[PDB]
């Protein structure tokens, strides 16, 4: 009964603020970090390193300006926070490529405006070479 | 809608020590009999110029007319500047604006 | 790959006529002149024989198993 | 003495003869890897950076030199047995050659001894080599040599073989190095952009990019409003736009005055002047040079935590990370200044109007990556990779204080698996990096057709991404003239972004600019360091690959020297190529590679420098020592790319220069030889594209690569997935004479047929075709089909295990309904079998922890007999099969014919001899067409086709299919036709077949060409 | 009308031409020459379909209305016409000149992709390619029209 | 509308008032110099740009082979027949249509336009 594109969930989730991927392996690592050396506890559980893999493989942006800059740019904008985090994680191409993946920016977003957003986040995101 | 930018041909800042000195020649003649009225002229005036030339070809598509222009620049700005025009039988029409006293 | 047996459009043998083809070639003999020696009024057939390629001379390059 | 205007229509196509004999087809393929091969390899190992580890005792690493030995198998033996290219399409294995590295380590343990040991060819590697290449096995052997090796003389190659797999690598365009271009954005908030990506010599450090931005006098401020507009240049490495006028302060030009020197060149002129002044006040300020480097490091990506940290970050980010082209050392402050100046000054022109806006379609600034360049880049990021592996592997061996031996510390794997990864895959570059490959490079050789496969290796590719996106190369731009053609291009979504190489275009493979930069130096040529920046207001400015060598006093003079040079084959190489930009004094000479160019017959004072004896010894290029090499050593004949053609004059033919009535132009420069050889591979077989509709050349692009035919002659020996050959493949009645030269009548695909276009019992709609079933009988359009299946038994699973056997009912357990009296004592099911429906055809079952049946059916129904069967090894040693299965496909209603252009028609009936119309004479029409699509989705050249084939076949001569040519027109062909007895226009007088009564309409009937397309309707039935 | 293009060009070459009251001197001469270039393919396309007799093919097709259109015999008889890009006549890819071989700041009937050749007649090498670059417009627009028209 | 430099640090020298002399002059702000004005023009500013092409055009595109020649024109101040001719490069003036000649000579390099 719920659907992401039409933008239907449990009523829960509407309160909750999305995370980047990026910017979760910062919580994962401030996580990692206390649980390694602050307390004697046991290993992390495999699930908590299945998704750090998947943070970092995925993670856009090198460090917190980055990641806030863009945070900060697309707050500015009546951008819903569902499409806050999925469009910094997909990082569309082109404005073409976030509608079709993401229905419901085409809505509310034209054509002209999202491709000067989406092109921002280019020049955020950065290549490790 | 018009712009100042589509009836003007070219603009200048010129310096003129005392109001008397225009330094510009060719206005000088016009200038003078229209400053001999104290219009503005009760106290100092700054040293400093704004004019700046209409284009004709332009004025006469619009019929426009140079109290229109004048007008509109004290009344849209306010008081903070004084605007001199000149007559429109002239080729050349010039367009004098100086900060208010 | 090698010449058909006989016209695809009326049925005459041209086949054989290639061998023959060839031959008047190097007779010095023009391509149009060669096509009238060998009996080819229609120009259907004179098609089969005077625009052939004959693949296999290439294919025989290779050696067999 | 000179080439007559009779005389020059043979004339003009023996050269080109000449220049496709000794450069070929696929020569830009080949000559991009042998530079990248031969020098980018060595230049990537020599410029490695020194290998340090420390945790007293240092090591330093360092290559010495690359040994490359020819392509060698290993077996589980290891023997260096030699390794043909057709083995490894059998074997499904890479074609690849070892790659050897020579490794000096010096050693020093504090004790102040120093001592080396030598590894003569350490095995770091191999590399991929493409076919015919200089390294590759078959280069310069006869034809003879090729049958042997079961290889297709005609084959030219050029591709690679990964894991059995034939792949082509996609020329990708890009935007030119080492050049300033200004565009116009009116989405961005500043209204010009000063873009200019600028990189070093072949690659030593990752590309970096600058825009000197003008920002727009839309926005209005307090302060914004009185300077007006004001020029801003972001850093590759600063995350905030910092005023240009500061990175000159940086740079050591604290006086203002100099600032103006590199950017005004004429102080006369004031409109520039006032520009730059709003640009100084933000940088008025900053006075002092230390303060500049302090406030560009102040927004820098990782600022300093004290603040003699921010100097030395902007020192290293101007000195190196910024134009590190024009200088990489650190006594480059003077040149940096006088490029970054110039970049200012074109936005300058740009923004008062008077320099024209670069064109963002122009191919001039656009460069193509081949297999050269693009490999190139792959592989230094396996080397890099493995450097790191070489020092993670030391950092724990070196901290303990013991020797690490080297042979475990190279990685083979990384530099062997890095480079077919991508290759096979088509995501470039390294997967574990958490990027986004480029899809659609290394695709698989399309080897339904050989003017595909052609056509395929000369494929290019439009740029993707911002560049791609903000212009369009799908629309056809001019610069495409002779170099792309513009009639080929793939219909769909992706229409225009896909294109094929011009035939007799080539790119340029590269050179190093050392020869020519110390050329300028002996000559009046004066370097910027030298003069005041005052004599560059009247001089003219030089640049060889994008840097500023200097400015030139006199630039006529120096221009013809350089042209004699070029023609000479002097130090500089006719593929270099000098543009003189005479409305902006800038002389600009390009060395690099990538820039797409053409050979063009050069004119001196209204008269063409190749003369009769030239074509003399063309006549007699055999035998005599003579190729198309000595046409430009003697200067006749050189290459014009197209920033150079931009400003160069051009002839269609001799007949336009010679003389006329009214001089057009009285200074022709170069010469065509013939227009056309614009057309590409697929273009280039259409008689009178001219006359044609340009979407019907487009179209018959895509319809000739699906065009059944001979793809090669070595077709028996080989195995692929999917492969049609035509019975009768047979060359056309009209054939144009670039044709030969694409060896098409070698191996043609398609047959004529006796057209006759008439609407017979409404059978045919305007897609639909009426063939005649007499015909197919005696062999009109029928084809074979081969299709390669492929199995092996590999011990994946200690426990579990794949067999080839007899799957017998008692001892497999799980198995499916079928027939297995096919298969023999070992699996395989031997050739000549005929198999039909649901059959297996090779026994493999898994010894699960009893067996469970895992055999390979056929993929549809279609009754095929087995042609051969391959029994092999593959790489991993394990048993590996092949077999081709062979079936043979009658041409029914179901099929789709096309001719040579027009829309594909569907068989829509088939009528006996019998029932189809027959003229006077007895001759049926193989096939009848529906007149109603010759108006729009058809072109008059089948109606001209159809006459010069009745022409051709009449009096037994090969029609001439020149797009250009005006000795054949339409007149004259229908004059000749009525000498043989026919009517003039070719119509004919058919007897219908039912009733005998003569049609009232005379049908017109000719013999068109015909090709069989690959979409058949027993593949989608037996689906 | 090639005349009466190298007249206009030459009117506007000494400025004798005047621009009309509603747009620009360059966008008025464009559009002089359009109408010369557009009135010649009809004219000549008219005078076309009035040659073909009743027993010819072609004009029984379009009489009909079944297939094909005025416009295509005109463009295989008469003329092909203006090969119009983006709207506009050929641009200038270089600077000021459509090709190469046309001299810098051409505006003639040839330079600008003017195709005065019928299909065929046959087409000169230089109109040949700005043939396909209108064609290739067309392709491109059609690409498009039926992903858009569809959704 | 000009731009000059002081000879004590060679900075810009932005137009200053002085209210005792009632003089404009051109004074330095980090060096204590200043120059009097005799212009007493700060700027100016063409908003329609009409600038004269012939001062732009270089008189080096006689040898271009690319740009047309037409001997109708002769040179004022040589009287060669052949003159070189071409139309504005400007985009501001894009607008407009107009052609400029330059003589053929060698040295000459005149420009005029009809
Ligand atoms: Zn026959
Ligand atoms: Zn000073
Ligand atoms: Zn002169």
């Amino acid at each position: 009964e719920e659907d992401a594109s039409q933008l239907i969930f449990p009523k829960e989730f509407e309160t909750a603020e999305t995370l980047l991927n990026s910017e979760v392996h910062m919580l994962l690592e401030h996580r990692k970090q206390q649980n390694e050396s602050a307390e004697d506890e046991q290993e992390l559980s495999e699930v908590f390193m299945k998704t750090l893999n998947y943070t970092a493989r995925f993670s856009r942006f090198k460090n917190r300006e980055t990641i806030a800059s863009v945070r900060s740019l697309l707050l500015q904008k009546k951008l819903h926070k569902f499409e806050l985090a999925c469009l910094a994680n997909l990082c569309p191409e082109t404005a073409e490529e976030s509608k079709a993946l993401i229905p419901s920016l085409e809505g509310r977003f034209e054509d002209e405006e999202l491709q000067q957003i989406l092109d921002d986040i280019q020049t955020k995101r950065s290549f490790q070479y | 809608h018009t712009t100042l930018r589509k009836v003007t041909a070219n603009t200048a800042i010129y310096y003129d020590p005392n109001p008397q000195s225009t330094v510009v020649a060719e206005d000088q003649e016009w200038v003078n009999v229209y400053y001999e009225m104290p219009d503005f002229d009760v106290a100092r005036i700054s040293p400093w110029l704004l004019r700046v030339e209409l284009d004709r070809k332009h004025m006469t598509d619009r019929k426009l007319t140079m109290e229109q222009i004048a007008e509109k620049i004290n009344a849209g700005f306010g008081d903070d500047l004084n605007c001199i025009f000149n007559d429109d039988n002239a080729e050349k029409l010039v367009l004098r604006i100086r900060i208010m006293n | 790959m090698i010449i058909p047996v006989r016209c695809f459009t009326c049925g005459k043998i041209v086949g054989n006529k290639w061998e023959a083809y060839l031959g008047l070639l190097q007779a010095e003999y023009t391509e149009g002149d060669a096509l009238d020696a060998l009996g080819l009024k229609r120009y259907c057939c004179r098609r089969m024989l005077l625009a052939h390629v004959d693949l296999i001379e290439k294919l025989l390059n290779y050696a067999p198993l | 003495d000179e080439i007559t205007p009779d005389l020059w229509q043979e004339a003009c196509w023996i050269v080109i003869s000449s220049y496709f004999d000794e450069k070929g087809l696929v020569r830009q393929q080949l000559d991009s890897f042998d530079e990248f091969i031969q020098m980018s390899v060595q230049r990537i190992v020599e410029d490695a950076p020194p290998i340090d580890l420390q945790a007293p005792p240092r090591y330093l690493l360092k290559f010495e030199q690359i040994y490359l030995s020819k392509p060698t198998h290993w077996e589980r033996d290891g023997a260096p047995s030699p390794m043909m290219p057709n083995e490894a399409r059998l074997r499904n294995l890479t074609y690849s050659a070892p790659l050897y590295v020579d490794i000096t380590k010096t050693v020093i343990k504090e004790g102040e001894e120093q001592l080396q040991t030598q590894h003569q060819k350490t095995f770091i590697g191999k590399i991929p080599i493409m076919l015919r290449s200089t390294y590759c096995l078959l280069n310069g052997l006869t034809d003879r040599d090729l049958c042997e090796l079961n290889e297709c003389p005609l084959d030219p190659g050029g591709y690679f073989i990964i894991n059995g797999s034939e792949k082509v690598l996609i020329a990708q365009e890009k935007m030119a190095t080492n050049t300033v271009y200004v565009f116009a954005k009116k989405d961005s908030k500043y209204a010009y952009t000063g873009e200019c990506r600028s990189c070093l010599e072949n690659s030593s450090r990752p590309t970096s990019t600058i825009w000197v931005s003008m920002l727009a006098r839309g926005g209005q401020g307090a302060k914004k409003s009185a300077i007006g507009q004001r020029i801003v240049a972001t850093l590759p490495y600063i995350k905030q736009e910092v005023p240009i006028i500061i990175v000159f302060r940086a740079l050591g030009f604290v006086s203002d005055r100099d600032i103006l020197e590199h950017i005004i060149y004429d102080f006369e002129d004031p409109e520039m002047m006032e520009m730059v002044k709003p640009s100084l006040d933000e940088a008025f300020v900053i006075q002092e040079q230390n303060v500049a480097l302090n406030f560009i490091g102040s927004r820098g990506a990782k600022p300093g935590v004290t603040k003699e940290k921010r100097i030395k970050y902007a020192k290293e980010v101007l000195q190196k990370e910024m134009l590190p082209h024009v200088g990489v050392s650190d006594f480059c402050e003077t040149k940096k200044a006088y490029f970054l100046g110039y970049m200012v000054h074109r936005l300058l022109l740009a923004a008062l109007g008077r320099r024209e806006l670069d064109d963002r379609d122009h191919y001039g600034n656009k460069r193509l990556d081949l297999a050269g360049p693009l490999l190139a880049f792959l592989f230094r990021g396996m080397f890099k990779n493995l450097l790191k592996e070489v020092r993670i592997y030391a950092q724990k061996f070196i901290d303990r204080g013991k020797d690490f031996n080297l042979e475990l510390a190279i990685k083979t794997r990384i530099i062997s698996d890095g480079l077919k990864y991508s290759l096979a895959t088509g995501n470039w570059g390294d997967q574990k990096k958490a990027h986004q490959a480029r899809a659609g490079v290394s695709q698989v050789l399309n080897r339904l057709t050989f003017a595909s496969t052609l056509s395929h290796l000369r494929r290019l590719n439009s740029p993707i991404g911002r560049d791609g996106k903000l212009a369009k190369p799908r629309q056809l731009h001019n610069t495409l003239w002779g170099m792309v053609c513009p009639a080929e291009t793939p219909e769909g979504h992706a229409v225009g972004l896909v294109k094929n190489l011009a035939l007799m275009a080539y790119i340029s493979v590269g050179s190093q600019p050392s020869p020519i930069l110390e050329f300028l130096e002996e000559w009046s040529m004066e370097n910027l360091e030298e003069i005041s920046p005052a004599a560059i207001a009247d001089a003219t400015k030089i640049f060889v690959n994008g840097c500023w060598v200097g400015i030139h006093k006199d630039p006529e003079q120096l221009m013809n020297t350089l042209r004699k040079l070029r023609r000479q084959m002097d130090i500089i190489v006719s593929e270099v190529s000098m543009i003189r930009d005479i409305r902006e004094r800038e002389i600009r000479i390009y060395t690099d590679a990538g820039r797409i160019c053409r050979p063009l017959l050069i004119v001196e004072k209204q008269k063409l420098l190749l003369k009769k004896r030239h074509i003399d010894q063309l006549k007699e290029r055999e035998y005599n020592n003579y190729s198309w090499q000595d046409l430009v050593a003697s200067g006749v004949v050189e290459y014009i790319d197209t920033l150079e053609e931009e400003t160069v004059m051009l002839a269609m033919t001799p007949d336009d220069l010679q003389e006329k009535e009214v001089a057009y132009c009285s200074t022709y420069t170069h010469c065509e030889i013939h227009p056309s050889m614009i057309l590409g591979v697929c273009a280039s077989i259409i008689p009178f594209p001219d006359h044609n509709q340009s979407p019907r050349n487009t179209y018959q692009s895509a319809m000739g690569k699906q065009a059944m035919g001979v793809y090669i002659t070595n077709f028996h020996v080989r195995m692929d997935t999917l492969a049609h050959v035509l019975y009768y493949p047979q060359k056309p009645l009209v054939t144009t004479r670039s044709m030969e030269y694409l060896r098409f009548r070698e191996l043609p695909a398609g047959i004529n047929s006796i057209v006759a276009i008439a609407s017979y019992t409404g059978y045919n709609q305007e897609d639909s075709v009426i063939m005649n079933r007499s015909a197919v009988d005696r062999g009109f359009f029928r084809s074979v089909f081969y299709r390669s299946y492929k199995e092996q038994e590999s011990k994946k699973g200690f426990d579990q295990e794949e067999v080839f056997e007899k799957p017998t009912r008692e001892t497999c357990q799980g198995m499916r309904h079928a027939i297995y009296d096919k298969l023999d004592d070992d699996g395989l099911i031997a050739p000549g079998v005929r198999v039909s429906g649901d059959d297996v055809i090779i026994g493999k079952t898994v010894t699960l922890p009893t067996k469970r049946d895992c055999s390979t059916f056929l993929r549809t129904s279609e009754t095929g007999i087995v042609d051969q069967v391959m029994v092999t090894l593959n790489q991993e040693g394990y048993k590996f099969c092949k077999i081709r299965v062979r079936s043979v496909r009658i041409p029914q209603i179901g099929d789709k014919f096309a001719s040579r252009h027009g829309q594909k028609g569907t068989c829509g009936i088939q009528y006996r001899q019998e029932d189809m119309p027959f003229t006077c004479e007895g001759i049926t029409p193989d096939i009848i067409i529906n007149p109603h699509a010759i108006p729009s989705r058809m072109t008059i050249g089948h109606l001209i086709e159809c006459l010069q084939g009745k022409v051709s076949a009449n009096k037994g001569e090969i029609g001439d299919a020149t797009p250009f040519n005006d000795a054949v027109n339409v007149q004259k062909i229908s004059n000749l036709l009525s000498d043989y007895g026919y009517h003039l226009r070719g119509n004919e007088v058919l007897y219908n077949g039912f009733t005998g009564r003569k049609i009232t309409s005379q049908i017109f009937i000719g013999p068109t060409y015909y090709q069989r397309l690959k979409h058949m309707v027993d593949d989608k039935i037996h689906s | 009308a090639k005349q009466d293009v190298i007249e206009v060009i030459e009117k506007a070459h000494n400025n004798e031409l005047e621009p009309t009251p509603g747009n620009t001197l360059r966008q008025t001469f464009e559009n002089q020459v359009n109408r010369i270039l557009n009135d010649a393919r009809d004219k000549t396309g008219s005078s076309a379909q009035k040659s073909l007799s009743e027993y010819n093919n072609f004009k029984s097709m379009v009489v009909s209305g079944a297939k094909g259109s005025k416009i295509n015999i005109s463009q295989v008889i008469a003329v092909v016409g203006q090969q119009n890009v983006e709207g506009k006549r050929i641009p200038f890819g270089f600077k000021h000149r459509t090709l190469p071989h046309f001299i810098k700041d051409d505006y003639g009937p040839e330079s600008r992709g003017f195709v005065e050749n019928s299909y065929l007649a046959g087409l000169t090498p230089t109109e040949f390619f700005f043939h396909a670059m209108g064609g290739r417009e067309g392709l491109i627009d059609t690409a498009v029209k039926t992903a858009e028209t569809g959704y | 509308v000009g731009i000059r430099f002081c000879q004590e640090c060679n900075n810009m020298l932005y137009p200053k008032e002085d209210k005792e002399n009632r003089i404009l002059l051109y004074a330095c702000r980090n060096c204590d110099y200043q120059q009097e004005a005799d212009n007493s023009c700060i700027y100016v500013n063409k908003i329609t740009h009409e600038v004269d092409e012939l001062t732009q055009i270089i008189a080096d595109v006689s040898q271009d082979p690319t740009l047309p020649r037409t001997e109708d024109h002769p040179c004022q101040k040589c009287g060669h027949k052949e003159a070189v001719f071409f139309q504005s490069h400007s985009a501001r003036a894009e607008d407009a249509m107009r052609l400029y000649y330059v003589c053929t000579a060698p040295h000459c390099g005149h420009r005029w336009t009809e």
